Order: C-alpha cells, then structure tokens, then sequence
C-alpha cells in the first residue's frame, strides 16, 4: 500500500546506500543526474536522500545541456528539490529555471514544445508552492505558453476544438491531438496553481 | 556540503 | 582507548563544541559516531545539556545504528549525571 | 520591543546578568502575553515561505528571545503554531536545560 | 514426578503416539496448577516431537509464574505471530493478559506485510 509493502523498505535501504555513496562522492551525485532517471523516482531520492540538496549546484549546469531530455530532467529535479528545500538560492535557480522555458518556448518547434512542455509544466505547480514571489512570473509564462499552443491549435482543424470550450467549468481530476493535450496541460496547471494558493 | 542540511545550523571557528 | 588522559586538557569547550558540531550531519553513521563520542567523553563533560538533548533526540530516531549509539551514550551519561538520569 | 532590545544590547555589553535578564523575560512574556504575539516573526527571523537556518543554540541573545517567547505561549495558546520545527526541537531543548524558566 | 520422568524418557526414545489434543492440554493445565518442576522438560519432549493451538489455548484461559515460558514457546514454535490457526491468536492479541503488549510488539515486527494487512482488515472491518 505505497507505505506497508516491502517495496518502501526495499526503497529506504536503496536510499541509504545512495545518501552514503553520494557524501563519500559528490561527482558520482552530478554524473547520475546528468545520465538521469525516471521522475518517479524523483519524489522518492529527494525525500529519502538528504544529501541531494548539493544537486542545486549543477542544477544551473544541467539545464545548459543541449539534449532536451537534461533539461526536462533538470527541471523535474528542481520542481521537488525547491519543495524539500527552500533556500534563496534554491529561488535563484527556479527563476533561472523560469527563464530558461521561456527561452525554450520560443526557441522550440512544435513537436519539441509538446515534448518539452508536457513533463515540465507540473514543475510550476511547485516552484509556485515553493517560492509565491514567482507568481508573476509563472502566470506571465503560461500566458504565453497558452496562447503560442492556442494558434497552432487554430492552425490545423481539430477532432475537438478547444478554442470553443474556452468557457468550460472545473473537470474533475487517448488518441487527441498533441497541441490540444498540450492546451489541457496548461489549462490543468494553472487549476492546480490556483487551487494550491487559494488553500 | 553534502554532509549537513541547508538549514542545519552553521560552525563558527 | 586514552580515556584517562582526556581528563587533562582543560580546553574542554571548544574541543567538545568542534566535535559536537557533526551531531547536525544529514549522516546517520556520523551521528552515530559523534554519539559513541560524547559517550566516551561523558567522564568530562556531565551536565553538558545540549549532549543530553542530543541523546534523547537521537533515541527516537529512525536510524538503527543511531539509536544503539543513543543507547550507548545514554547508558554512559546516566552513569555520571543524575540530572541526565530522572528524565 | 524596545525593551527587549535594550536588553539584548545589555546582554551583549554585560554578559555575565544573562540568568537576571533571562528571568527578566520570563517575566515581560508571562504578564504581557498578547503584545508579544504580534512582534514574534519579527523576533524569531521567519521568512514567509523561505525555510530558514536553525539558530545556534546555547547563544545567551537566542535563549533570551525564546525565554521571552515561550513564555508568552503558556498563557496563550492562540498561536503557538507559528513556530518552526527547529524552534520546537529549542524548545524541548529548554524544557530539557532552563526548566526553571521555560514553562510546559 | 515419577509419572513425568517416564513420559520424558518414553519422548526422550520412543517416537509419536496418540496425541489427543485435549489430554495434552488438560495435562499441561494440571501441571501448570500443581506447579511441577519438570514443565519445562515436558513441553520441550513434546514439542520436539498442533502445538500452536495447545499453547494459544493454554494461554487464553491461573497461569501465574509459568505464563512467560508458554510465551517463550508461542514465540518460537510458531514462526510468525499470527499464521496459524489465526482466530486464536487474535483472541491472545485483541479482545475484551499481563502478556498480551509484548505478543503485540512480536506480532507488529515479526509477522509479514500481508498478515498485518489481513489483521488491519478483519480488526477494522
């Protein structure tokens, strides 16, 4: 059951021989990241290593990494490390963050806007949590991510047109189009923002 | 350091 | 091993603040280490009342090799302080 | 808020009268329990959302805040959950330590 | 004693017979009773050769002195806690003993994942 399996002990001991590891060498800490792992088991490192605070000094390094997948990888590592630790400069790295999608929102294509905006968008919800001085600019960001992914929806016909369903209430928490899922993405995340703050 | 916590607190020599 | 010796250094206070200092450390085996420390130091230090917060602290942790180092630390300051012992 | 910064500023000129000031805190929070609620984030340096550094305990100016602190909590229980976690560990640790002053 | 002396030599070399559970319990609980010496050695011959019932039955009934060693044996004759003829042993951990908080503290570290699971379930629902 997520807490009385055999699987969290598995994962506690894992977790204690990676927090050992990673205080007897650091550089092994930076190399893992910068391979990466799948973000399921990024909740997991982060609460269950205490030493992967030190991962915000490379964080600024690995978002430079030209593969796309270092830098979606990069965010999603930030997005919980800001939940677990809330340092000023955790805050410099999650505007640096914040600006480095918005760079990527105009230097992107298409297919590599929905490849890249579809893992990272849930990061804002957190670095929102996190820091609320970055309201401002996280709600400056998905305004412009809503409405560049609202044009090139307006650019092809669609199977379910999203432009008309712009007043649609709160949903409850396969085969669509990439740039439609793209605008629901959006359109979750600021629900999910809206909903933390007003808690 | 990866030893201590960011809000651990601070050694002053 | 020199645990009669360490009655005669006399800058007690600092000596015990720089090892006391990595009872912080996110590491449950320094922590457990520091314990068996202020354990071994505990013929010198008694009534030092952060090394007893430490010890009760420390006795509720999670880690396994922590809590038999609290143990330890608290079966030696029981020994030399009565303070330490009602609590 | 004056007075406990003359204090402080007494502390750091005379240290040896920290067990008098203590005291005198003790009793500045224990008979004006609500004046003291509105000034504790600007005692105990809680940032809004940063997660703060634990403060050095057994530093005779930190002790004198949480004495002054703790002791306006016992006759309000309005907020005491404006603490940290560290500031609750301290206060264990003072319970542990200075009984005599800090209060349950 | 001398009746007892014979039973642990006839354990000590012949093999099983007959056990007729209710015997043996009534056995053990006269002997428990009386408070004779040769208990220990008694339940050692016949262990070695369902005790889990025995013991869980001996235990949910004046016990006394001699509670800690039925104890001793729940604990090691039964591997886990709770795996066994389960209705008896929620009856010794959950129900309306001077025993009972330590047979709850083997019981929450000793017992697997899918026992405390089941036990959460049938103790809640």
């Amino acid at each position: 059951d997520n807490l009385l399996c055999n699987l969290r002990e598995v994962q506690c001991l894992i977790c204690c021989l990676l927090h050992q590891m990673y205080i007897a060498d650091p550089n092994i800490a930076k190399l893992v990241h910068f391979q990466g792992y799948p973000c399921e088991l990024l909740p997991l490192t982060v609460a269950g290593i205490p030493s992967m605070h030190i991962c915000l000094d490379f964080i600024p390094e690995l978002i430079a990494q030209p593969e796309l997948e270092k830098q979606i990888f990069a965010i999603q590592l930030l997005s919980h490390l800001c939940i677990q630790y809330a340092l000023p400069k955790s805050l410099s790295v999650a505007r640096l963050a914040v600006n480095v999608m918005g760079t990527l929102l105009t230097v992107l294509t298409q297919a590599k806007r929905y490849a890249f905006f579809m893992p990272t968008l849930p990061s804002l919800v957190s670095f929102c949590r996190a820091f609320p001085p970055l309201y401002e600019d996280i709600m400056s960001l998905l305004i412009q991510i809503g409405q560049v992914c609202a044009s090139d929806v307006a650019t092809q016909t669609r199977d379910i047109d999203p432009i008309i369903t712009r007043l649609q209430q709160i949903k409850e928490k396969g085969s669509m189009d990439p740039d439609v899922q793209l605008c629901h993405c959006i359109e979750r995340t600021v629900i999910e923002i809206i909903n933390m703050s007003v808690s | 350091s990866p030893s201590y916590s960011p809000t651990s607190p601070s050694y002053s020599p | 091993q020199s645990e009669k010796h360490l009655e005669k250094i006399l800058n007690v206070d600092e000596f015990v603040k720089r090892i006391f200092s990595v009872i912080h450390s996110n590491d449950p085996v320094a922590r457990a280490i520091t314990l068996r420390m202020l354990g071994s130091l505990a013929s010198i230090i008694p009534e030092r009342k952060n090394a007893h917060h430490s010890i009760r602290q420390s006795l509720d942790s999670h880690d396994n090799v922590e809590v038999e180092a609290a143990v330890f630390a608290a079966a030696n300051f029981s020994a030399q302080s009565k303070d330490f012992a009602v609590g | 808020h004056l007075a406990l910064v003359e204090l402080l500023k007494n502390l750091t000129k005379y240290p040896t009268d920290r067990d008098s000031i203590w005291k005198c805190l003790k009793f500045l929070g224990s008979r004006h329990p609500t004046l003291v609620l509105p000034l504790v984030p600007e005692l105990l340096s809680t940032h809004p959302f940063f997660d703060t550094a634990e403060p050095d305990m057994d530093d005779p100016a930190y002790i004198a805040v949480l004495v002054l602190i703790f002791n306006a909590a016992k006759t309000c229980p309005t907020m005491p959950a404006l603490f940290s976690d560290h500031t609750f560990r301290h206060y264990a640790y003072l319970r542990d330590s200075l009984s005599h002053l800090v209060p349950a | 004693s001398s009746t007892v002396r014979a039973v642990i030599a006839t354990l000590r070399s012949g093999e099983q017979c007959s056990v007729e559970p209710d015997l043996i319990s009534k056995v053990l609980q006269g002997l428990i009773e009386v408070r004779s010496p040769h208990l220990e050695e008694l339940l050692t011959a016949f262990f070695s050769a369902k005790p889990v019932v025995v013991v869980s039955s001996l235990l949910l009934q004046r016990l006394g002195p001699s509670s800690g060693l039925l104890v001793d044996w729940l604990e090691m004759l039964d591997p886990e806690v709770v795996s066994s003829c389960p209705d008896l042993q929620l009856r010794l951990l959950f129900s309306r003993p001077s025993f009972r908080p330590y047979l709850l503290t083997l019981f929450t570290h000793q017992s697997s994942w899918p026992t405390l699971h089941q036990c959460i379930r049938v103790l809640l629902g």
